[PDB]
RNA sequence: UUCGGAUUGGGGUCUGCAACCCGACCCCAUGAAGCCGGAAUCGCUAGUAAUCGCGGAUCAGCCAUGCCGCGGUGAAUACG
RNA sequence: CGCGGGGUGGAGCAGCCCGGUAGCUCGUCGGGCUCAUAACCCGAAGGUCGUCGGUUCAAAUCCGGCCCCCGCAACCA
RNA sequence: GCCCGGAUAGCUCAGUCGGUAGAGCAGGGGAUUAAAAUCCCCGUGUCCUUGGUUCGAUUCCGAGUCCGGGCACCA
RNA sequence: GCUGACUGGGGCCUGUAGAGCACUGAUAGGGCUAGGGGGCCCACCAGCCUACCAAACCCUGUCAAACUCCGAAGGGUCCCA
RNA sequence: UCGCCUCCUAAAAGGUAACGGAGGCGCCCAAAGGUCCCCUCAGGCGGGACGGAAAUCCGCCGGAGAGCGCAAGGGUAGAAGGGGGCCUGACUGCGAGGCCUGCAAGCCGAGCAGGGGCGAAAGCCGGGCCUAGUGAACCGGUGGUCCCGUGUGGAAGGGCCA
RNA sequence: AAUCCCCCGUGCCCAUAGCGGCGUGGAACCACCCGUUCCCAUUCCGAACACGGAAGUGAAACGCGCCAGCGCCGAUGGUACUGGGCGGGCGACCGCCUGGGAGAGUAGGUCGGUGCGGGGGA
């Protein structure tokens, strides 16, 4: 309707976003990022789950890559 | 039109390709030759190499290109290089493209 | 009145009356301007009341610029008390230094006293201004 | 067959002609002629999907190949048509059996039109090809008009590489298009 | 061409007011054409036959001997 | 319609969903049991 | 439709001072509606009804298919 | 303000539910029967579906705003 | 989940000792001196679906599709 | 049992303040122009004039919680002190 | 009005209230699924019989404004979109390590083994671009199975798996 | 063999590489090109993809240059906002300190740069 209340909901918060910043040390199975569309696309070492999710294939440490009109993207370095 | 369908499908294969990560064993054919390239990617960076320019053969294209397969495994092995993956490029897998890789074998391989 | 057609959401925050007008401020279309000391909603109806307080000033005659609009959604309930927003019930957010109105083709002596009328229907402080160097070209 | 008289007709005196008028430094600049196109349109045949196998059969004789199907490309409403089904054959002939069938076209197809003062020259479409539509099927030498259900004509595109109406218009003057001046 | 489904398209001979277009390649070889324009009756190779415009001219003419 | 589908032994199966009017047939497709190993295993009950 | 000839294009003929409005007629072309007519409704009992042609008055000519007449052929049916 | 129903040929009412198709009585128009009118018979015309927006391939139909209509309610205070 | 009853041309439907299909208001045609009724004629309706039973199946066996009443159950 | 709040250095994450108008919308003044509002000459396709309607488009000029070509201060987290 | 999803409020990490502003879900698809191969939009202008603002065709321009089953967001043509061939991984046995989080839940997940699919392969494949399409436990039904079987052998009834 | 230059691959920065105009290149690479027998192709078409080729052409495409009309990039200075610290105003809001500091815009910039490997000249 219109007057009374119409409105009133909303959802869950979904608790998105990156999880595990550059240089940080990470194991096989970490997940990286929680995300939505592809905004970050799996780099060296990094997987990506059916729901868009990106973790650690491998252990090591996580670095960033801003690779322009090619995305940004998330690799894991070994010397795991 | 921007970026034509022979530009998608040469990235398309590429792609996919190098996200196994192995070595590259890249193939360009011209209407007149055929020539071979192994890369390592994030090196950026050639280490073996065949031509049926530099390797000076003629007649049958295909056959021609058999022979720059056995050339690029024979140079290749001599390296260590053992495992590679199939770039294939913007070809079709058959004929003179299918014929150097079946011609690389004998040597390195899975193809 | 003065209104938009076609809105995308009916109603719609309130939010401040923070800073300086961020342009608008430069008188762009005429000989004489008329300019916000305070920031204020200033209301269709006001603005109206002040468009006509002009023409009645000159002869119809003149040219009349406004260069404000009231494109925010004013709201208030009934008497009632809380339940739900709404309802109804338009004004331009006015910071300082903002010109609205600005006449032109006009004598100074009747665009300032007509001028004058005008900002005797705004609610808040005004400056008549002229035009300048500093009005710039572009 | 590589022979096919119109061919040889652009060869020996068409190109020549267009040489010595617009005047070029290459070879390849001399318009060539690629790709009659030929569409038949056909809401027609829309509910019913037998009628069409021969309105493609029909075509195929004229052309000397099966054309394909076309199929609705959205779904409007106000002439029936779900975003299914097939509205028309399209074939697509170059290269000889393109030849072979202008051949045809100019010297028998057009003159058996009904009227006929000549093709239109508006029909150029600025960057120089050419279109044009025959209302019935029946001017062509392989149809027997007892095999005529119902009448149905089509679009023609002539593709051209002249970069301009005026070398396309000249182009196909040349190899005896009538035009109605 | 893909081989099968498809019409012959062999040599032939074809016939009009004309004589023989040698030309031909078509399907379905002997064919005879009605009249064609080309070949120059009705209309190209202008003919002009039976010709009009005879209707402003007319009133004209029988006019002002009487 | 929610589905079930036997194989031919042993009758435990593997379970599915179709909750529709097509496929309305015998429903059938290849699958891998907990019996030996990849039967025919069609769809029942 | 070799049915039916309305409409229209062109070409002429005659009367008449004169055929645009408004004439009749001949020829070429064009060939429309129409496949026995809703509710309803008219005439006719015998040489009648149907059907077929012919003359006259008026009148330059004629919109006559009208009217007033002439004969040719020639039914059906009346319990009541 | 609040909840519920409504708005369609000139009149009264279906169709909305379940997307595609707008029907019924009366009136109106033209013919008939009658000396004439009514009754009666044979034919016809006539609505964009309050409105603005949206959804869909398609909206009287599904959704939102606004405008009128009718009903219910407005208690302890 | 049940048992059973009802499903027929255009509508209602009425009809199983199995070998053939049917009737009224409708529709249309025809008569009826004013307009109903009453007379006389014609409508695959594949009689609720599929496989099965013997010559034969609206009507007989295996599953069913749909509908009702009165029962059942419902963590 | 030195890892703590806090602090220094370094990396990465972000889309607020401010601002902007490239998107979605709104929006003032002018220009140029589709369709027409039809003044009408038509009542043949025509068909021109518009100090009214008008898309887009150019120029000037603005506005937005559910707009963003941009975007600080700060904030979070990890390493080393 | 009550659970679930999207956006804003939300103050550039997460999170964050109100009878704050706006919308959606309680499904759907045996192809709308897996793989290999191919293909690339909408719109505008010009040309083209019946074709009209739009059916189909041809040309040029058009980096994405289209499409992605449905709301919104994020994403996306270097495909996640459109067509086709083979197929059923919308497998069974598990599951390193994490996201989230008061619990219980929810979620992602490489990798190994059995047997497969598509592919020359590299490989991908444990449904669908993703985020809603759902309901602890207790009672019981139905299919299987080894387990228990009240002196013993069976049976009754349970358990366990579905 | 290094060095340089041209081509061909193939990476990287991710438009300062783009659009448009102009010019230039065929020996060699490359392309278009010749053909459809064969492998393999087209919901029709050897267009595409594929093969067997080598007569011609750098027209298209591609490569290389040069133009700043568009597009893209873009200071310095100054503001806005602001961590932290203080004031003022009935209010809306405003100012000072110290530290950080845009966006628009102006000046300019730009018709790319570069790694590995081949082929050819050096
Ligand atoms: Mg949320
Ligand atoms: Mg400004
Ligand atoms: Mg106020
Ligand atoms: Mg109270
Ligand atoms: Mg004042
Ligand atoms: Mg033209
Ligand atoms: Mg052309
Ligand atoms: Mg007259
Ligand atoms: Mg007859
Ligand atoms: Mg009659
Ligand atoms: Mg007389
Ligand atoms: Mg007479
Ligand atoms: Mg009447
Ligand atoms: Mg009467
Ligand atoms: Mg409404
Ligand atoms: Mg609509
Ligand atoms: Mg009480
Ligand atoms: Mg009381
Ligand atoms: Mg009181
Ligand atoms: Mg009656
Ligand atoms: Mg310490
Ligand atoms: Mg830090
Ligand atoms: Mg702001
Ligand atoms: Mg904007
Ligand atoms: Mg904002
Ligand atoms: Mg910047
Ligand atoms: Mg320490
Ligand atoms: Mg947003
Ligand atoms: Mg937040
Ligand atoms: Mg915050
Ligand atoms: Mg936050
Ligand atoms: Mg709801
Ligand atoms: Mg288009
Ligand atoms: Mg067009
Ligand atoms: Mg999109
Ligand atoms: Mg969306
Ligand atoms: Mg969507
Ligand atoms: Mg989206
Ligand atoms: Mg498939
Ligand atoms: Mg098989
Ligand atoms: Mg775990
Ligand atoms: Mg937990
Ligand atoms: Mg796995
Ligand atoms: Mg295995
Ligand atoms: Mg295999
Ligand atoms: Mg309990
Ligand atoms: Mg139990
Ligand atoms: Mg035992
Ligand atoms: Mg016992
Ligand atoms: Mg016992
Ligand atoms: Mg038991
Ligand atoms: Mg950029
Ligand atoms: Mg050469
Ligand atoms: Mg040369
Ligand atoms: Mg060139
Ligand atoms: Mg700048
Ligand atoms: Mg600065
Ligand atoms: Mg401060
Ligand atoms: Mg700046
Ligand atoms: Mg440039
Ligand atoms: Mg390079
Ligand atoms: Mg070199």
């Amino acid at each position: 309707a219109l007057a009374s209340t119409r409105n009133g909901r909303d959802s869950q918060a979904k608790r998105l976003g990156v999880k595990r910043y550059e240089g940080q040390v990470v194991r096989a199975g970490n997940i990286l990022v929680r995300q939505r569309g592809t905004r970050f696309k799996p780099g060296k070492n990094v997987g990506m789950g059916r729901d868009f999710t990106l973790f650690a294939l491998v252990d090591g440490v996580v670095e960033f890559q801003d690779r322009g009109r090619l995305g940004r993207y998330v690799h894991v370095r070994p010397l795991a | 039109a921007r970026l034509t369908a022979y530009e998608r499908r040469k990235f398309r294969v590429r792609n996919r390709i190098k996200r196994t990560g192995r070595l590259r064993l890249s193939v360009f054919r011209s209407l007149k030759h055929i020539y071979a390239q192994i890369i390592d990617d994030e090196k950026g960076v050639t280490l073996v190499s065949a031509s049926s320019l530099a390797l000076k053969l003629k007649g049958n294209k295909t056959e021609v290109a058999r022979q720059v397969g056995r050339a690029l495994a024979e140079k290749a092995l001599a390296l260590g290089i053992k495992q590679v993956a199939f770039d294939r490029g913007p070809y079709k897998y058959h004929g003179r493209v299918k014929a150097l890789a079946e011609g690389a074998r004998e040597g390195g391989l899975e193809f | 009145m003065l209104m938009p057609r076609r809105m995308k959401y009916r109603k719609q925050q309130r939010g401040r009356l923070k800073g300086a007008t961020k342009g608008g401020d430069y008188v762009a279309f005429g000989d004489y301007g008329l300019v916000a000391l305070e920031p204020a909603w200033i209301t269709a109806q006001q603005i109206e009341a002040a468009r006509v307080a002009m023409v009645r000033h000159f002869r119809r005659g003149g040219k009349i610029f406004i260069r404000i609009f009231p494109d925010k959604p004013y709201t208030k309930k009934p008497l009632e008390v809380r339940m739900g927003k709404g309802k109804g019930n338009y004004v331009a957010v006015v910071k300082p230094g903002r010109v609205m109105f600005e006449v032109a083709g006009v004598t100074e002596e009747q665009a300032m006293e007509a001028l004058r009328i005008a900002g005797h229907k705004l609610p808040i402080k005004t400056k008549i201004v002229r035009r300048d160097a500093y009005d710039e070209a572009q | 067959p590589l022979d096919v008289a119109l061919k040889r007709k652009y060869y020996e005196e068409v190109r020549p002609e267009l040489i010595r008028r617009f005047g070029y430094q290459n070879v390849w600049e001399v318009p060539r002629l690629e790709k009659v196109v030929i569409n038949q349109g056909l809401g027609e045949a829309k509910e019913d999907a037998r009628i069409l196998e021969k309105a493609a059969q029909e075509l195929a004789l004229i052309t000397g190949q099966k054309p394909a199907v076309t199929r609705a490309k959205k779904s409007i409403s106000n002439f029936k048509l779900r975003k299914g089904m097939p509205i028309g054959l399209r074939v697509t002939l170059r290269r000889d059996r393109m030849w072979i069938f202008l051949e045809k076209l100019l010297n028998v197809a057009l003159p058996r039109i009904r009227d006929f003062r000549g093709l239109n020259p508006n029909s150029f479409d600025g960057r120089g090809n050419y279109n044009l539509g025959l209302r019935e099927q029946l001017i062509f030498p392989e149809i027997t008009y007892d095999m005529v259900d119902a009448l149905r004509g089509m679009d023609i595109a002539v593709v051209t590489t002249a970069e301009t109406d005026e070398e396309a218009r000249a182009l196909l003057e040349l190899l005896g298009f009538p035009f109605r001046k | 061409m893909k081989e099968g489904i498809h019409p012959k398209l062999v040599p032939a001979r074809i016939i009009c007011g004309c004589g023989n277009v040698i030309e031909t390649y078509s399907t379905k070889p002997e064919i005879y054409v009605e009249v064609c324009s080309k070949c120059h009756p009705f209309y190209t190779g202008q003919q002009r036959f039976v010709d009009t415009e005879g209707r402003v001219e007319r009133f004209q003419r029988r006019y002002g001997d009487s | 319609l929610l589905l079930e589908c036997t194989e031919c032994k042993r009758r435990n199966y593997a379970t599915e969903k179709n909750k529709r009017n097509t496929p309305n047939k015998l429903e059938l497709r290849k699958y891998c049991p907990w019996c030996r190993k990849h039967t025919v295993h069609r769809e029942v009950k």
